[PDB]
């Protein structure tokens, strides 16, 4: 909305002195925001070795990727078009290089999790095939 | 890593330093200019102001003393009146009283100005601004600034220096990472953003200020290098930086009319006071390998330190309170874990290294004194009978400390690199 | 409904059109995962 | 939908400039925005029943 | 600090606003007095009540 010369408009801007209203929402629950009895007596099958690696690398939490300032973004139209915010934006995001490196090395050695009933890929790669 | 952070460093940055800007919005022209072919007084004047604007618009700089910087518009001294004198004058003038819509103060109008803070002097663009004479009560002509045309707003950068400066450095470097340390940026007016310094793609914390001259105050402080890819262009970084920047939506307006409506929401001033701010809420709160695991378990992270003040909600709203006590611009608050937990975690990291969780060949001789090494399903080859080779594999699979100095067991050393 | 009158009131809640816009719609929340 | 309100649109660039606009085969002869806004809000009778 | 010291800050705005702070709370030993008070708002008690 753009301001509109009227008898009405000064009433319109106490409508926006209702920015003191953005206080409850833009805060989120930011307050909220490996297998030790293994191993002994095998030791140790390649499978349970991987399981422990999964346990030690266990996902503690997902990356929200929801900005807590969404609440405050659209209020001022003069601000938006002034600083060149207009139309749609496509932001492609991917994990930090440290974890790419980390996860890539893991997937490379011991393949992906499958959870299907089938006959296994025994000779698909040029060098090696892991199978459990 | 504890229950609370230490506040190790505090710094404050203001876009125009000592200079602030008062802002007046009206329906019609209230002023006169040197040499104008026509009193523009009381006329409707639409203008570009971030966007096509039907409103008339007045700007006036000031310092906390109340005096105003020597201001040139083009090559002409605008002859700016002291702030309180104009305010008295603008609200005493017959016409001006009835179509002044709103008034607020801002730390950044949306332009990098030619401002020398040393000599308290400001030069303005001949084309965007104009000398504005509001003159007459019984008398007293005051000079201020009318905004002619501001088609595009721009950003102003702030260099706060070394991103890691302020933190008391411990020799285990990981204790400088999140969540052990965190750089907080806040305007102390209800807007607040935590940053993981390690993920600032720069050696320096650089802040980008963006502003507006809209109907109310709106300023945003950004850190465009935060979570930016190495190969991301500057413009693109600034654009996307809004997601993790600090947006001062707070209306820094000063009051102008009781009516019926102002009173009614002063009837409902209290309703906005029923915050629940601290009911908000929190949500409150014998191999070497397994030896370490149990050690990880006994000091297991029970809870993360939120670092969102439950009193954030109440910080803005009162402009007279904020500027009275000197709350203005953006503040960079660097926090680090309590000394007690640093000792604890540092001592642990020193003996048994960091958690790694990636597949590589192990660091066996990187430190001067010792290297701890634990593996899982490790592969060790070589010209050795497969029985013995199989045993060596299990040795590293179970964890082992490899000494490089004859003083074995002396963990008091630094054990640095090389 | 389709609009029929500005008055003072229609404008005031167009003053508060934005307030209903401060949804928190994707900070809503999930409780994700 | 069936709307009882009168309705006006005007194209613009951030510059303030206006694209050459033809309505059918006729040059609409569009005024710059800043001029119009000034003009539309200056007519007092019409102004206060702009929704 | 060995003592609980409270810092009272006020205003004469359009409504009542007083804040009680404890500037030594979570303050680094080497943090200046002004900075302690400055940052103390996060962990202060802000009487936003209009009265």
């Amino acid at each position: 909305d753009i301001a509109i010369l009227n008898d009405y408009l000064s009433a319109y801007l106490q409508g926006n002195k209702n920015s003191l209203e953005n206080q409850k929402s833009s805060i989120l629950f930011n307050g909220i925001m490996g297998m030790a009895s293994s191993v002994t007596g095998m030791t140790s099958t390649a499978g349970n070795a991987v399981l422990q690696m999964q346990a030690m690398q266990a996902k503690q939490a997902d990356i929200a990727n929801i900005p807590p300032q969404l609440t405050k973004m659209g209020g001022n139209t003069a601000f938006d078009y002034g600083n060149g915010y207009r139309g749609v934006y496509v932001i492609k995001k991917q994990l930090k290089a440290e974890y790419r490196r980390s996860l890539s090395s893991f997937f490379h050695k011991y393949g992906y999790k499958i959870n299907r009933v089938k006959k296994p890929n025994l000779r698909t790669r040029k060098a090696f095939n892991y199978v459990q | 890593y504890g229950s609370e952070y230490d506040i190790v460093s505090v710094e404050n940055h203001k876009p125009y330093d000592d200079m602030m800007f008062l802002v007046i919005i009206s329906k019609s022209i209230m002023h006169g200019t040197p040499g104008e072919e026509e009193s523009r007084l009381n006329d409707i004047n639409a203008s570009l102001n971030g966007m096509p604007q039907p409103l008339c618009y007045y700007i006036h700089p000031f310092y906390k003393d109340g005096k105003v910087p020597k201001t040139y518009i083009g090559d002409n001294n605008a002859n700016l009146s002291p702030i309180v004198n104009m305010l008295t004058n603008i609200f005493s003038q017959k016409s001006a009283v009835n179509d002044i819509v709103n008034m607020y103060v801002t730390d950044y109008i949306g332009l990098k100005l030619d401002y020398k803070n040393g000599d308290k002097e400001l030069k303005l663009d001949k084309d965007m601004f104009e000398q504005a004479g509001i003159a007459d009560d019984k008398h007293g002509n005051v000079d201020t600034i009318f905004v002619k045309k501001i088609p595009d707003y721009e950003a102003l950068e702030i260099d706060t220096g070394d991103k890691w400066g302020g933190f008391t450095k411990d020799q285990e470097s990981k204790l400088m990472m999140y969540p052990y340390c965190v750089t907080e940026i806040t305007d102390f007016k209800g807007n607040h953003m935590n940053l993981k310094t390690e993920y600032i793609n720069n050696s320096k914390l650089k802040i980008q200020v963006r502003g507006s001259l809209g109907v109310s105050n709106k300023v945003a402080y950004s850190v465009q290098d935060y979570n930016a890819d190495s190969a991301l262009s500057g413009g693109n970084r600034l654009t996307a930086s809004l997601d993790s920047s600090l947006i001062n939506n707070n209306p820094n307006d000063i009051a102008i009319l009781n009516d019926y409506l102002s009173a009614y929401l002063q009837g409902n001033k209290n309703s906005l006071e029923n915050q629940k701010s601290s009911i908000l809420f929190n949500g409150i709160m014998s191999t070497a390998g397994n030896a370490v695991l149990q050690m990880q378990a006994m000091q297991a992270k029970q809870a993360d330190i939120a670092n969102i003040p439950p009193q954030l909600t109440k910080m803005g709203g009162n402009t007279a309170f904020d500027y009275g006590n000197g709350y203005r611009g953006v503040y960079v608050i660097k926090k680090q874990l309590k000394a007690e937990y640093r000792r604890s975690l540092s001592s642990f990291f020193h003996k048994y290294g960091y958690k790694i969780n990636r597949v590589k060949k192990p660091n066996l001789r990187t430190r001067k004194a010792f290297n701890y090494v634990q593996t899982k399903d490790c592969f060790i080859s070589g010209d050795i009978n497969n029985n013995d080779l199989q045993e060596i594999r299990t040795i590293f699979d179970n964890g082992i400390t490899l000494w490089h100095t004859d003083n074995i067991g002396n963990y008091s050393v630094e054990n640095e690199l090389r």
